[PDB]
């Protein structure tokens, strides 16, 4: 029961999409929340765990490929990483899930 | 009308029979003949103004509407200065006393002036043989919404 | 009997009829103010509830919506709004 | 669906007059109906009927006293020319002295002796004796 | 615009070969230079390279598959079976 | 009824007589704007709303208590949805019946279950395009539809 | 302050009832921000069938419902200052006609301008604090016609004195005739 | 230009123009639109705050 709070971080909350952006916004700290599929490589989610290990963030792992990802996030492309930067009327933040 | 660039075919397209001469400048410089169709049919302004010159127009061109008046939709936007309106009616079969809905797919010279597209209800109006199968003259326009202007896509 | 006062039947009737098949189609379902002993607000439930209900002051559950009528909780106060 | 609400009530009717019942009940409930009953109501045909406003265009309830035999509806509603009004009538009426047929007017919904009197014509409601 | 009505691929093999072959050979044929979703990369660029290698054109991969498809039906049901056994020995 | 089921059933609400809201409501139409607002914001079904309105909340109808429906009110919010809720979940649904026919290609009774969720969204898709509620000349192209309802 | 509180310089007759309403001075909880805003457009008298008679004053509507607040309280203290009659109150609605084919295009009508709906709220207005239940209307024999008005249990306290002045200033203004029956 | 429709540059630049000359007009009606839904609605429907409560209703019915 994870896709339909996704399009609440998507419209309220602000978001960063993909690798690069994730790790930098892992970076500046500012991320609290990356959802990473299954589809991912595994040594780039490897070190995803360690970069947000490093930040003290939630890491959630997808039930699904880049392609699940990238509609759940609502855009027709795909996409390996999503961060949460900040959450609004979303509850995804707060909730252990 | 004014603009569309009229005068840029083969010939020199004006209305016949007028004057023009450069050695008076007068206040609008330019001469348009047009005529009022009549039987109640109003002049638009963009053929008071008009550069355009459909010489088989009612208002402009030396043609004249005597005869019939009928109504329909537009269904044909495909094509430049003509249109053809799906007028749809009925007719009474006498043996089972019921109705049967018909329709003919008549084509029209619409004048420049005039703007057409598709669902806008106008009224036409014989004349002398435009084309062989454009026999009438769109007279005008009683397209006050052509059950489209408040249904188009908006932004 | 083909003779019948179906203008004002007896109390009766309307309880044993259904309720689109009555003369007027009047919800019979109502809406119950309920209390738990560990809040200070009021709070108006449904009476089927078709969702979970919780006192905005306190965190708490009132009553579990089922196909009809919901089964309210075990330590819940409700009256009739 | 209700492909004519007339056409129901007469049904209706005819069916719980049949039965012999002194009250017949007809939905939705529309006023070409309740027209239909004013003319027979006018006629001593039907009885003092009830009509219940319910904010869903509501029911009627129709306490015929039992006194009509047959009322029917002509659907569709075929339009008539005056010089050929008693040429409808003939087919529907069990006799001219008494039975009527309704027709919609531009002037008003009555019965064709008063529509013939009057002289206006349009389309056929129904038939009523 | 529309070409062919049902030789498809089999079209360039001219009037040849039968019906019937031609049948068994463009049921297989499309399968073969279909391309494929790569359960890697996620992009639907897997090409067969020769018979039973399937190279993901983007992040160089390449996977063992059928002569004609990524992977076959009886290949399917072989990870589906091997999933319970390892499944149920460890739990 | 059932537009593509043999079924009968009439199970519906039947709302009052009663055109005001009753005495006990301890509202104003302003103060119930607010549960509208909080609630939509959050990206709830205008259904799903009133459901919790009428659940959590004294608020029986918006038309009973205020002067508009909620999805009227929802216009000058606004919080007007991308596309209207038959089509959003119908299409939702669409999705769904179909994701399962992608791998599940030996489902042909949900496969004819999905033309019935076609023609149903189709048919409704055509009213919203008379009234315009959607863009005319608008598509339901079944593939990449997922754009519009995530 | 008579015009002021009577919306309208006009007129000097009917001026008996707007200066009682400024001469409760003392009563400043009563007095402000809810006695002066209000401004009455019309009022209109008729004789009851019982010899006596019922003001009809025309409230335009702009805050009846803060009117309705205060109407309960209203009403007893102007019945008592204008004894033997009967107080009521009426929201004054736009009636148009029903355009014919003959007539020329006017503006949309839209339904609270309608014939039909105005008498809706009449009758909310005629009884205020009774929530009407349902409605019922039989049609006479005769070519009559009758509307019988259901009404609920609660607060008639207010109105089942004023029962028959109901009937007669919605046959004076209306000419139709109504009847109102309360079950239990 | 990929497919079909052109058959040479002139003919690709009146499309060009053309689809120029069009698409310009729907931004100028969606810009001419705008304008209305600011000028005749936004400031107009503020007349209702500002005059209002300011004529025929306080000013001669304050004496």
């Amino acid at each position: 029961s994870i896709n339909q709070k996704l399009a609440l971080v998507i419209k309220s909350g602000k978001y960063t999409l993909g690798y690069k952006s994730t790790v930098k916004s892992l970076r500046q700290g500012k991320s609290k929340l990356i959802i990473i599929a299954a589809n991912t490589p595994v040594l780039r989610k490897s070190e995803l765990e360690y970069y947000a290990m490093l930040s003290k963030t939630k890491v959630y792992y997808f039930q699904g490929g880049n392609n699940e990802l990238g509609t759940a996030v609502g855009k027709l492309f795909r996409v390996g990483v999503v961060s949460i930067l900040e959450a609004g009327d979303s509850d995804i933040l707060t909730t252990l899930a | 009308s004014t603009e569309l660039t009229v005068q840029s075919e083969r010939a020199f397209q004006k209305q016949p029979h007028i004057f023009n001469n450069p050695k008076v400048k007068t206040s609008k410089r330019t001469k348009r003949w047009y005529k009022n169709a009549g039987l109640g049919f109003k002049t638009p302004k963009t053929a008071i103004e008009g550069s355009y010159i459909d010489k088989k127009c009612p208002f402009t061109g030396l043609v004249s509407i005597r005869g019939k008046i009928l109504t329909g939709t537009v269904v044909s936007t495909k094509m430049h200065r003509t249109i053809v309106i799906r007028r749809a009616y009925l007719h009474y079969i006498p043996k089972y006393n019921r109705y049967e809905k018909r329709h003919k797919n008549v084509p029209v010279h619409v004048s420049p002036a005039f703007r057409v597209q598709v669902g806008d209800i106008v009224t036409v109006g014989q004349c002398r043989p435009i084309s062989k199968t454009v026999r009438f003259n769109v007279v005008k326009v009683s397209a006050a919404a052509g059950k489209a202007n408040k249904q188009f896509a908006k932004f | 009997v083909l003779v019948q006062d179906l203008l004002h039947p007896t109390a009766a009737s309307e309880a044993r009829k259904h309720k689109l098949k009555t003369l007027v189609q009047g919800p019979r379902s109502y809406f119950l103010d309920v209390k738990c002993p560990g809040c200070l607000n009021i709070t108006t439930v449904f009476s089927h509830a078709q969702t979970a209900v919780t006192c905005e002051s306190c965190s708490t559950i009132l009553c579990t919506p089922t196909g009809g009528k919901a089964k309210l909780s075990e330590g819940t106060s409700f009256r009739r709004k | 669906t209700r492909s004519s609400v007339l056409a129901d009530a007469l049904n209706a009717i005819n069916n719980a007059e049949k039965t012999g019942k002194r009250q017949v009940l007809i939905r939705p409930s529309s006023k070409v109906i309740i027209k239909f009953l004013q003319v027979m109501q006018k006629h001593g045909y039907i009885g003092e009927f009830e009509y219940i406003d319910d904010h869903r265009s509501g029911k009627i309830v129709v306490q015929l006293n039992g006194r009509l035999n047959k009322c029917g509806v002509i659907s569709p509603r075929f339009n008539v020319k005056i010089g050929d009004i008693e040429k409808w009538t003939a087919n529907l009426l069990p006799a001219r002295q008494f039975g009527y047929v309704i027709l919609t007017t531009s002037a008003g919904i009555m019965d064709h002796e008063e529509a013939r009197r009057k002289h206006v014509s349009g389309k056929i409601l129904g038939f009523v004796y | 615009a529309k070409r062919t009505k049902k030789v498809g691929i089999t079209g360039k093999y001219g009037v040849r070969y039968g019906s019937s072959l031609r049948r068994q050979v463009k049921k297989l044929e499309i399968q073969q230079h279909a391309r494929y979703d790569c359960s890697f990369c996620g992009k639907k660029t897997v090409k067969r390279g020769a018979a039973g290698i399937w190279t993901c054109s983007c992040c160089k991969k390449t996977v063992a598959g059928g002569a004609y498809t990524v992977s076959t039906a009886a290949a399917a049901t072989v990870r589906s079976t091997i999933r319970r056994l390892r499944e149920m020995v460890e739990a | 009824g059932r537009m593509h089921s043999a079924g009968k059933g009439i199970s519906s609400s039947a709302i009052p007589y009663s055109r005001n809201a009753p005495a006990w409501f301890k509202l104003s139409s302003e103060s119930v704007i607010e549960q509208i607002v909080k609630y939509a914001r959050k990206g709830l079904t205008p259904s799903q709303i009133g459901v919790l309105l009428r659940d959590a909340h004294g608020v029986t109808q918006a038309r009973v208590i205020t002067g508009n429906k909620i999805m009227r009110i929802l216009k000058s919010n606004g919080l007007a949805p991308e596309i209207p809720e038959d089509l959003y979940y119908l299409i939702k649904k669409a999705v769904s019946v179909r994701k399962h026919l992608e791998r599940n290609r030996k489902d042909k009774d949900a496969k004819f279950r999905l033309i019935l969720i076609e023609s149903r969204i189709h048919r409704l898709a055509r009213y919203y395009r008379t009234v315009a509620v959607l863009p005319p000349n608008w598509k339901y192209e079944s593939a990449t539809a997922s754009a519009l309802v995530n | 302050p008579q015009a002021k509180i009577l919306s309208q310089a006009p007129t000097e007759l009917e001026l008996q009832v707007a200066q009682a309403f400024v001469e409760l001075e003392n009563s400043s909880p009563e007095l402000k921000a809810e006695l002066r805003p209000l401004q009455f457009k019309s009022i209109r008298e008729i004789d009851v069938a019982g010899g006596k008679k019922a003001l009809a004053i025309f409230v335009p509507v702009p805050s009846l419902a803060g009117f309705h607040k205060v109407q309960t309280k209203l009403t007893r203290e102007l019945e008592k200052k204008f004894q033997d009659r009967h107080v009521i109150f009426l929201a004054e609605r736009r009636i148009l006609p029903k355009p014919s084919r003959t007539s020329r295009q006017v503006q949309k009508r839209p339904r609270s301008r309608t014939l039909t709906a105005v008498h809706d709220k009449i009758l909310e207005d005629l009884v205020f604090p009774t929530e009407i239940v349902g409605k019922r209307v039989r049609y006479l024999v005769g070519g009559n016609k009758i509307q019988k008005v259901l009404l609920d249990s609660k607060d008639v306290q207010q109105i089942d004195y004023k029962l028959e002045s109901f009937q007669a200033v919605y046959n004076k203004l209306t000419g139709k005739q109504i009847v109102f029956e309360i079950p239990s | 230009s990929k497919g079909n429709a052109f058959k040479h540059k002139r003919a690709l630049v009146e499309h060009i123009i053309q689809a120029k000359a069009d698409a310009q007009r729907e931004k100028a009606l969606n810009e001419e639109a705008e304008a209305r839904r600011l000028k005749n609605r936004a400031a107009r429907d503020r007349r209702a705050q500002r005059v209002a409560e300011k004529r025929d209703a306080l000013l001669k019915e304050d004496a």
